[PDB]
RNA sequence: CGCGACCUCAGAUCAGACGUGGCGACCCGCUGAAUUUAAGCAUAUUAGUCAGCGGAGGAAAAGAAACUAACCAGGAUUCCCUCAGUAACGGCGAGUGAACAGGGAAGAGCCCAGCGCCGAAUCCCCGCCCCGCGGCGGGGCGCGGGAAAUGUGGCGUACGGA
RNA sequence: GCUAAAUACCGGCACGAGACCGAUAGUCAACAAGUACCGUAAGGGAAAGUUGAAAAGAACUUUGAAGAGAGAGUUCAAGA
RNA sequence: UGGUAGUAGCAAAUAUUCAAACGAGAACUUUGAAGGCCGAAGUGGAGAAGGGUUCCAUGUGAACAGCAGUUGAACAUGGG
RNA sequence: CGACUCUUAGCGGUGGAUCACUCGGCUCGUGCGUCGAUGAAGAACGCAGCUAGCUGCGAGAAUUAAUGUGAAUUGCAGGUUGAUCAUCGACACUUCGAACGCACUUGCGGCCCCGGGUUCCUCCCGGGGCUACGCCUGUCUGAGCGUCGCU
């Protein structure tokens, strides 16, 4: 039952979306680990550059 | 405040660890402060209670100056018997009354060979600290 | 007295047999007297006679299996049971040796292009 | 008739229990377990009943072996070696 | 049943083993809350199952 | 078994056995009567094992 | 008739090994609906989803173009943002719905068959000696046994090679 | 035909934390819980925390066979 | 947790009576006597299935055996 | 007056509501990320001086040996050259269970080697070690009017 005005929806949520949902909730943690294992990349290759 | 992530700061976790502690541990944990004239000998704070030590009452209803030998150190519910603190039941029979080791200040250490070597150890830790301190 | 395990290694096999029997006999007794009814001195010295029968097996069993290692040392094929007993997925892992096989490509490969150790200058 | 008069009938037992399962759920004419099919190699398991699942899994029982294995991984699976003698 | 099999047999001696009641001195230690067996058996309510 | 029963009997003391005859009991455990041999009394084998 | 090879197939409580099953949150392969929505319902939708079966690992799978592009061109696989609720599919109804380029995390390349060239220059097993052996290996001695020419090993693979 | 890395994790081991829940809540289960208990079976599946700082858990007297009262006593408090 | 409510009911298969004993307490236990029933297709004596210690002895009378119990197939000890 | 019924208050009976406690959950995140024929998961049965459940353990059965620590466990008895706990690398780990000599009553076997009988003469008893399927390499025994060479 549409209201008086407005845009046409079709939100894709008819499947079960709830099953299958990502959360970024180790967002920074993952940031973390990855600043960890580029530094100790960076310091085992002492005279190599950093970037590669 | 710790800053180390391995050590729990959680009040359940931290009663757990303490109402749970193996025997060994709970000897560690009822440890008694010494006297000043203990602490300005043997350079050691306080060590934990043995079966044979004389001891006075700090705190409680049986507080005073008297001094008074160890009987047994009940473990389980973390407290030790001494020889005259002890109060009479219904029947007429006298049992000891439980006092925790941290109102209990030791006067005489029954030292033994293990006793020495851990208040060496003990002494030596902390002339070490007070030193690097300076 | 009170029977330990550091002067029953000495002990030969044949001494401590005629000392596991001993022992059984008179645990085989005490448990006779607990049936019929006694102090309690025999309920407890039970359980003294029970771990010092447990100790002296103990000794034996150990003395054995490092003997027959001990033969088995040197040799090719050795027995299930002093084969090392890890895990199922760890034994049938490559060895050393064969994970260290590096063949003749890989390795003049290496050493005509090894990896340098260089630095750029900002 | 259908009733009460018919439950006087119950004297002799359909499943036996199981001796790999341990419930009282072999099938004695049918010669197979219908708790966990002991005939069959393969334990009976379907995913939907996840409660009957979790009554019987790795971690309910007294996992004899296993955590004989988890405590000896935190070692490495030494073998061999023992500690000094004093 | 008089001809019982050997294993069914070894099962209800473990159950009338483990029938009998807690003995009085067990409610005496200090971390207790055993006040009575609430497993006990009765062969006139409770039929085993087998 | 019996035949080890018998063996057992025997060689733990000294007794000859006539025969064995073995129950199970309803606690689990197996009660086993040994008839010994005419020449020996079980009153003075009982009281010299213990049991009186 | 017999003897001796090769080839196909048997029997071994033969010597030495391996697989069986379980957990199964995550992953790979297959099979796989109906509830529901479409205000009914048959195509669609739910949905390559639940259920079912098989197989592992500490991650798995994928992976170094029979690629993307049509630009002054990029250059393995994988994941985040974006492209985009777009191109497009749809009783063109309800609804479904990517990919390229771009910015990042990471970044690592390679090996055979084939064509060829080298006395099969190769590999496995058992006996003996020495060394360390609780990841059974290294060296030496066996006119010791075997695999292999119906093709092992060295050079060498689309970026050329000899 | 091979190949780590960045990637996924409601199973498992050991951990840390919370603007969460506070015993009809929160996992079914804070306790001898997938236990007791029901069904032939597949399966279903609970209720149930609070003595006191310390048992110091009420000596002893009295009526009654006893349950249980009346005194007395412990405890700051048996109005624990 | 109330009214119902100290209510419905404790009415299928003829039936009990007397004296004593234990016991604190007896319509209900035991003994003895009398009167009865099942009437050999039994209210008898023994099995199979099924139940699993219900079998035996002693003690208790806290709870249950829809009254009560000196009794129990109840509870606790030991046998078998 | 009285009895009964109704309203309020005090006190006394249920009943555990509220409140305060929480060795428990839920969620997020981190590191690790390991089962099994040398017998996994699970199940059964046993093991304590007094022990039912739980927990732990496996005939060495609320544990053995070793290491660390150092004077207890405790509801009641009993007895520093190392009691109790923790760690755990040595030893051991009953019966079923992929379960493995056949089927699942725990019956029936077969082979080899020892100890009781014998004094290997055959039985019998006890003990020890093997006897599951599939499949790789090698070895042995083989089969084929399959392909052959010789007589
Ligand atoms: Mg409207
Ligand atoms: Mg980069
Ligand atoms: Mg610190
Ligand atoms: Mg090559
Ligand atoms: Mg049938
Ligand atoms: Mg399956
Ligand atoms: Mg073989
Ligand atoms: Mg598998
Ligand atoms: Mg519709
Ligand atoms: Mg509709
Ligand atoms: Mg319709
Ligand atoms: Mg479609
Ligand atoms: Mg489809
Ligand atoms: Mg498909
Ligand atoms: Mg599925
Ligand atoms: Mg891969
Ligand atoms: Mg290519
Ligand atoms: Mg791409
Ligand atoms: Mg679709
Ligand atoms: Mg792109
Ligand atoms: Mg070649
Ligand atoms: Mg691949
Ligand atoms: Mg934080
Ligand atoms: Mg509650
Ligand atoms: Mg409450
Ligand atoms: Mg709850
Ligand atoms: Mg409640
Ligand atoms: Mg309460
Ligand atoms: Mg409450
Ligand atoms: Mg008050
Ligand atoms: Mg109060
Ligand atoms: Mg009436
Ligand atoms: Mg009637
Ligand atoms: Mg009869
Ligand atoms: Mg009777
Ligand atoms: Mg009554
Ligand atoms: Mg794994
Ligand atoms: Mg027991
Ligand atoms: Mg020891
Ligand atoms: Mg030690
Ligand atoms: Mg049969
Ligand atoms: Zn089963």
């Amino acid at each position: 039952a549409p209201s008086r005005n407005g845009m046409i929806l079709k939100p894709h949520f008819h499947k079960d979306w709830q099953r299958r949902v990502a959360t970024w909730f180790n967002q920074p943690a993952r940031k973390i680990r990855r600043r960890k294992a580029r530094q100790a990349r960076a310091r085992r290759i002492a005279p190599r550059p950093a970037a590669g | 405040m710790k800053f180390n992530p391995f050590v729990t700061s959680d009040r359940s976790k931290n009663r757990k660890r303490h109402f749970n502690a193996p025997s060994h541990i709970r000897r560690k944990i009822m440890s008694s402060p010494l006297s000043k004239e203990l602490r300005q000998k043997y350079n050691v704070r306080s060590m934990p209670i043995r079966k044979d030590d004389e001891v006075q009452v700090v705190r409680g209803h049986y507080k005073g100056q008297q001094i008074g030998k160890v009987v047994q150190v009940y473990r389980k519910k973390y407290v030790i018997y001494i020889e005259r603190v002890q109060r009479e039941k219904a029947n007429g029979t006298t049992v000891h009354v439980g006092i925790h080791p941290s109102k209990v200040v030791i006067t005489r250490l029954k030292l033994d060979k293990d006793r020495k070597k851990i208040l060496e150890r003990k002494a030596k830790s902390r002339q070490v600290g007070k030193e690097k301190g300076k | 007295a009170k029977i330990k395990a550091r002067d029953l290694r000495g002990k030969k096999k044949e001494e401590l047999l005629k000392q596991l029997d001993d022992l059984k006999v008179e645990l085989s007794q005490l448990r006779v007297a607990k049936v019929t009814g006694g102090a309690a001195s025999k309920l407890s010295k039970i359980r003294v006679v029970r771990k010092s029968i447990a100790r002296v097996l103990t000794v034996i069993n150990q003395t054995q299996k490092e003997n027959l290692r001990k033969f088995y040392k040197g040799k090719k094929y050795k027995p299930l049971d002093l084969r090392p007993k890890k895990t199922r997925a760890m034994r049938r892992r490559l060895n050393k040796h064969e994970e260290s096989l590096k063949t003749k490509k890989q390795q003049r490969k290496e050493r005509l292009y090894p990896l340098r150790k260089y630095a750029v200058k900002a | 008739t259908k009733g009460t008069s018919s439950f006087g009938k119950r004297r002799n037992k359909t499943h036996t229990l199981c001796r790999r399962c341990g419930s009282k759920a072999y099938h004695l004419q049918k010669s197979t377990c219908g708790k966990c099919g002991y005939p069959a190699k393969r334990k009976r398991k379907y995913n939907w009943s996840a409660k009957a699942k979790r009554r019987n899994t790795t971690g309910t029982g007294r996992m004899r072996h296993l955590k004989i294995v988890y405590r000896r991984f935190r070692h490495g699976f030494r073998e061999g070696t023992t500690p000094k003698p004093k | 049943s008089s001809h019982k099999t050997f294993r069914i047999k070894r099962f209800l001696a473990k159950k009338q083993k483990q029938n009998r009641p807690i003995p009085q001195w067990i409610w005496m230690k200090t971390g207790n809350k055993i006040r009575y067996n609430s497993k006990r058996r009765h062969w006139r309510r409770t039929k085993l199952g087998l | 078994n019996k035949h080890q029963i018998k063996q057992a009997v025997k060689k733990l003391y000294d007794i000859d056995v006539a025969k064995v005859n073995t129950l199970i009991r309803p606690d689990g455990e197996k009660k086993a009567y040994v008839r010994l041999a005419p020449d020996y009394d079980a009153l003075d084998v009982a009281n010299k094992i213990g049991i009186i």
